[PDB]
């Protein structure tokens, strides 16, 4: 009977005068799945059904269960519980984000930023579209590897300190990486005006290569690398 | 769509490679000309550096504009003072040298 | 609904509510690269404060540089104690200089993976001590 | 009453579902100049088409020389002749057209030497009408086809002025006198109730895989629109037909794609024998979703279990070059290590046949129009459409051919768009909703919000799941089905004994998962009863007792002086299920399969035959 302790952030907006506090739960690992989400649902189902959280695939390809586990922004269905029963696992909502309730944050600004960068294929001539597939060589396709996989968990952007201090005007690495993704896509014709979209001090330039985004990424992707690659293009592009 | 933001970033790195180039050059070749170039590159790079902190940290309408004004005054005073020190005093290269063997 | 519209309405609902900010610095884990980021800012600010205090006092405080040194010479200071003041000047300077190259190597795009971030992290940290102790005895 | 703030919205059309089909229908409408509103309980990206891996089928001729009609034959064969051939015609013709569109939309498909879209082999596909070897027409984004699909559909959808209701749980259909007027939905953000009225209603709420204890599908596959259609009194088609994907991790039950078997992956029993060469001689381990998994689950019965429990089988990728596994299948390469703790290049994956797709659902036209069955005849429900896994145009029939659903999504999502656009006009009168409309949708909400039951919600979810898992498995006898039926029937009576704890407006996952339990149970009743009623072995539905493929004729011997069998005697027909919500009883009737194509000259009907790969 291996018992584990879970320290989790709790807040009820439908209770008056309630402010952020911590509630601890106890669970046996013999009946629980290997992952943190497995334990989250276990106490949600058996112990306390107030624990309100986001989940879907339990596979690591939605970005629904994105939360701060033990001071690290990762997916709860990919991270396995520390079998070490001496340590109490601290689970928190994604940092510096308005808590709606019990680990559920308001991502609507993060989403809105993804809209502002325009993540769709843009052609100068949209008259001949839908009839023949655009050619792209395996080399031109290789460039998108490690970029298209971004599941928009938003562990990334909200692990950047610069994003906590400049949430409104700084786009954040997750959103930024995709703007790059659509630049090196050999099909996209709008690469220059996409770079011209970042011509203020806040859009991309609140990056100071802190590199805390990469390494927290639950998919092993490297947003930081792509941000620095944007910066290079920003000086070496003419007109 | 002007590109002042991108060029500003380039300047920051061009003065960074300049400042890194000037520290050994000031050691190997201490002179009056080096004292002025080390005062010019030193104050500019520091100004842009702190400028980045103000924009990152100071959240406000007439707050950000005020701090940027105060920084420019501080830098303009810093550069002129260093220039005065190069002209009417020993000069950084011959001033550090004295300070160190002590 | 536009992209710019969504953001404006985001701030309106949240600021006019009882929704708390999720703990950020209070709970997040410490990493060497991020600690080395804070230190670069710390050393950057401190250094600029030194240069400014040096340039401003050249305009505001009376006397020449030679007279200002004879003012410190007459302060009964031992080699070990004058080495301490000498160290605490190069220590922040050398850190920022070496890490400065690390930032400049990053801007070229090279060495941006987690291994190379911790590798160059210790390499900068060691280079600092070796050049800080190595200079303070010249 | 009045505790809940009612807020009425006014639109041209409502789409319920942000996954693949739903999206393509949402912006497909807005592109045609429609004031469209999309309602979704998840965020668009988090929908379950993101969890897709294999690919999207199109006969582009990007590997070998191909024909879209060869894709027609293989789909209608796979459907075990329960597939409506008119819809299959429509889907296979639009197949290359819809995929080229997506590549132009921004889908970063993997690439060939020539520079074209990458197609690969997949289960159940052939060349020269099943007479010329294995077909390679599965267009893929290297093991992350669905992810890339859902994203590039959403990323492109931002271009249009569509009003998205993100994180809203649709409760019921706002029905008034046969015709639909829209949807009534709960706002999870602040607990409010919104009545969204329009001239048309597209439904793309996805599958109901979470009816079973073990499924590849996500937690939010609760067949909510299926229950929404069910509560309106509208019939549901072919609900007993449940796809079991052959390969999935023994543990949690995540999907390992069939694209493993299309690239060269093999299935191995306890001996080391390639057993899928013993069952299917010709097509081997690249056979049907039903034939492969039933062979697998039978090998467990024989005593050829592979693990320390003797209850699962193996999928070997060990022998394939690491070069190919990195480029072609990196999404499974990671998730196999992440979940099962297994390196793909050195040892095989533990796999088990578990629930995957739901070929049944809302009865649908080839145009996408929702069908009601009155007086033994088809009839169009006004102002209501359905598309995708959610619906049942039965383009998949009795068994879904591998990598067809993501096509089904796009094509039929687009269909609903054109079927609205080419029928009525934008700006036309939005029918006036009742002042009371959806009282018992709220009376359902308030009942469940304050529930003072003696049995917990979560334990009843497991009570339904394990019962389905044993009583309606791959194999099912009339013995376990009859007991299973009266067992599920009791678990519907327990729905007024359930206890809820969370009493808050803002984000009540306790309430919505319980609302999902009301929705899943309606799906479950119609699944199990349709299964015990159907007495044949067609596709994924295999009766141990009635192991015969019962058609109108005995298609083994040639039809000559053979007499036709009456309709209420053979089992080649669609299972339509109704359920009275109060009594919790299922009464079911049947309707003919469509055999004719759209144009016999361009695409000819393929009549029933002996079906084995
Ligand atoms: C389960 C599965 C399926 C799958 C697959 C892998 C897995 C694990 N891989 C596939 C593949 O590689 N190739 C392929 O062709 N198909 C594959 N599939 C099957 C396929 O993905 C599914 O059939 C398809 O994803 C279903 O899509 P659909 O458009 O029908 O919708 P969805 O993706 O399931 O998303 C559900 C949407 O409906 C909304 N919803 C649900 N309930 C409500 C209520 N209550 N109120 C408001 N909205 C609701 C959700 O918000 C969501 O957007
Ligand atoms: C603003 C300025 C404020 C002054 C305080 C900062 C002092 C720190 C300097 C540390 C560098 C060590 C100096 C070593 C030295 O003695 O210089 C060489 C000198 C002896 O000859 P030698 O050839 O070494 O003699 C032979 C004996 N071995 O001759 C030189 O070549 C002088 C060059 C000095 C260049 C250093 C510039 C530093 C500016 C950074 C400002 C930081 C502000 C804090
Ligand atoms: C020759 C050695 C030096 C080099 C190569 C160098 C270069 C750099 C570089 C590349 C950055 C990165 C900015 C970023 O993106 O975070 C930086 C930051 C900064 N530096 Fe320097 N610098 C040097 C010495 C100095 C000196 C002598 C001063 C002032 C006395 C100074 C003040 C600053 C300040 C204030 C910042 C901004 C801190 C921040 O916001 O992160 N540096 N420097
Ligand atoms: C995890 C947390 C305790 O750690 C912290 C706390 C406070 C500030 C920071 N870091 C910065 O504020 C910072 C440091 C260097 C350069 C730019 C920034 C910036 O504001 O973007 C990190
Ligand atoms: S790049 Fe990685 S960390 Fe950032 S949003 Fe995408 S999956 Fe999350
Ligand atoms: S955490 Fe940061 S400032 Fe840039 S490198 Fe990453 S976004
Ligand atoms: S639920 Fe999809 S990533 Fe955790």
């Amino acid at each position: 009977p291996r018992i584990k302790k879970f320290a989790i952030y709790r807040w009820d907006p439908d209770k008056t005068g309630d402010k952020p506090h911590m509630q601890t739960y106890e669970i046996d690992l013999n009946n629980c799945g290997p992952m943190v989400l497995d334990a989250l649902i276990k106490i949600k189902n058996e112990i306390d059904s107030t624990l309100t959280f986001r989940r879907s695939c339990r596979e690591g390809i939605c970005g629904s269960c994105a939360m701060n586990i033990n001071g690290g922004n990762t997916l709860a269905c990919t991270r396995r519980i520390d079998t070490n029963l001496d340590k109490v696992s601290k689970i928190y909502p994604l940092p510096h984000m308005y808590v709606i309730k019990d680990l559920v944050p308001d991502l609507s600004n993060f989403y809105a930023q993804y809209k502002s960068i325009e993540p769709y294929l843009k052609k100068k001539d949209e008259s001949q579209e839908g009839k023949q597939q655009y050619l792209q060589s395996i080399e031109e396709r290789e460039k998108l590897d490690g970029l298209y996989e971004c599941i928009l968990c938003a562990c990334c952007s909200t692990s950047c300190p610069s994003y906590w201090w400049n949430g409104d005007k700084y786009l954040g690495p997750a959103v930024l990486m995709q703007a790059y993704r659509w630049m090196i896509d050999s099909r996209d014709d709008f690469t220059e005006e996409r770079l011209a979209k970042l011509q203020d001090p806040f859009s991309l330039y609140r990056c100071h290569t802190i590199m805390n985004c990469t390494g927290t990424c639950p998919k092993g992707l490297n947003p930081g690398k792509a941000i620095a690659e944007i910066k290079k293009m920003m000086a070496t592009y003419k007109e | 769509s002007s590109k002042a933001a991108s060029l500003h970033w380039t300047g920051e790195r061009v003065v960074s490679v300049l400042l890194l180039g000037l520290l050994p050059a000031a050691y190997l070749n201490p002179c009056s000309a080096m004292d002025y170039s080390l005062a010019a590159a030193l104050t500019l790079h520091g100004h842009w550096g702190i400028g980045q902190v103000v924009t990152d940290y100071v959240r406000g309408d007439a707050l950000q504009k005020a701090a940027k004004a105060g920084l420019l005054a501080l830098s303009a005073f810093t550069f002129a003072g260093l220039c005065y020190f190069n002209y009417h005093d020993v000069g950084i290269c011959k001033a550090v040298a004295m300070l160190w063997k002590l | 609904t536009t992209a710019k519209e969504e953001m404006e309405r985001f701030w309106n609902k949240n600021l006019g509510s009882n929704r708390p900010l999720s703990p950020h610095i209070t709970i997040y884990r410490w990493s060497l690269p991020m600690a080395m980021s804070i230190c670069h800012r710390g050393t950057g600010i401190a250094l600029s404060a030194g240069v400014s205090l040096f340039g401003l006092s050249a305009l505001l405080l009376p006397g020449n540089f030679e007279s200002h040194l004879e003012l410190v010479k007459s302060l009964c200071l031992g080699p070990t104690l004058i080495y301490t003041a000498k160290f605490g000047i190069v220590f922040p300077l050398m850190y920022h200089t070496w890490n400065g190259i690390r930032h400049l190597i990053w801007d070229l795009g090279k060495g941006l993976t987690i291994p190379q971030l911790t590798q160059s992290g210790v390499v900068v940290l060691i280079l600092t001590v070796l050049s800080s102790v190595g200079l303070a005895a010249m | 009453s009045t505790q809940y703030p009612v807020v009425d919205h006014e639109f041209d059309a409502v789409v319920v579902g942000a996954g693949g089909a739903g999206l393509r229908a949402a912006f497909g409408l807005s592109e045609a100049g429609f004031n469209t509103a999309c309602v979704t309980k998840l965020f668009p990206t988090r929908s379950h088409t993101v969890a897709a891996q294999g690919g999207i089928n199109a006969a582009l001729g990007n590997m070998e020389e191909d024909n879209w009609r060869w894709h027609f034959y293989d789909t209608v064969k796979g459907s075990d002749w329960l597939g409506d051939q008119d819809a299959i015609h429509y889907m296979t013709e639009q197949a290359p057209a819809s995929v080229v569109e997506l590549e132009n939309y921004g889908m970063p498909f993997s690439r060939t030497e020539d520079g074209k879209i990458y197609q690969r082999a997949f289960g159940g596909q052939s060349l020269k009408f099943g007479k010329g070897g294995q077909a390679h027409r599965c267009c893929c984004v290297a093991d992350r086809t669905g992810h890339s699909l859902l994203h590039t559909l959403y990323g492109r959808s931002l271009r249009y002025d569509t009003s998205y209701f993100v994180e809203y749980f649709a409760l019921d259909l706002l029905m008034e006198n046969g015709e639909c007027r829209g949807v009534i939905a709960l706002c999870i953000e602040d607990g409010s109730i919104h009545r969204i009225r329009a001239r048309n209603t597209v439904v793309a709420t996805g599958g109901y895989g979470r009816t079973y204890f073990s499924c590849t599908s996500a937690h939010t596959s609760t067949g909510d629109g299926t229950a929404m259609v069910t509560r309106a009194g509208l019939p549901c088609q072919d609900l007993e037909f449940v796809q079991f994907h052959p390969t999935g991790i023994y543990g949690a039950g995540c999907l390992i794609t069939e694209g493993c078997r299309g690239e060269g992956g093999i299935l191995i029993n306890s001996q080391g024998e390639r057993f899928m060469e013993r069952y299917a001689p010709v097509a081997k381990d690249l056979a049907s979703r039903d034939v492969v998994s039933r062979s697998m689950t039978l090998e467990i019965r024989e005593g050829r279990g592979c693990g320390p429990e003797k209850d699962h089988v193996y999928l070997q990728l060990h022998h394939l070059p690491p070069e190919q596994l990195a480029v072609r299948l990196p999404g499974i390469s990671e998730t196999a290590m992440i979940f099962a703790g297994v390196d793909v290049t050195k040892e095989p994956i533990p796999v088990l046949p578990t629930v995957h797709y739901n070929m049944g659902g809302i009865p649908t036209n080839y145009k996408g129009q929702v069908l009601r069955h009155v007086n033994g005849q088809d009839q169009v429900v006004p102002g209501l459409y359905a598309c995708g896994e959610a619906a049942c145009a039965s383009v998949h029939g009795a068994n879904r051919l591998g990598a067809n659903s993501l096509l089904d999504l796009v094509v039929f999502g687009r269909a609903c768009a054109l079927s609205i656009a080419e029928s009525c006009r934008p700006g036309d009168k939005v029918p006036s909703i009742k002042p009371n409309a959806g009282e018992e949708s709220v009376m359902n909400l308030d009942k469940l919000r304050f529930a003072n039951g003696t049995i917990r919600t979560s334990e009843l979810r497991l009570s339904m799941q394990k019962s389905m898992q044993s009583h309606a498995a791959v194999f099912r006898v009339g013995s376990v089905l009859q007991e299973g039926c009266e067992k599920i029937l009791r678990l519907y009576g327990d729905l007024q004994h359930l206890k809820t704890f969370d009493r808050g407006m803002v984000w009540n996952t306790d309430l919505v998962e319980t609302l999902e339990l009301q929705n899943l149970m309606l799906c479950a009743l119609q699944t199990i009863y349709g299964a015990e009623a159907r007495k044949e072995s067609r596709g994924a539905h295999a009766r141990e007792d009635f192991k015969e493929r019962v058609d109108e004729y005995d298609y083994s011997k040639p039809i000559q002086g053979q007499q036709k069998k009456p309709f209420q005697e053979h089992w080649r027909k669609h299972t339509l299920s109704y359920v009275d919500v109060k009594t919790g009883k299922v009464s079911l009737e049947y309707r003919p399969v469509i055999d004719k194509t759209l144009n016999e000259a361009d695409c000819a009907t393929v009549p029933p035959a002996i079906r084995s790969y």
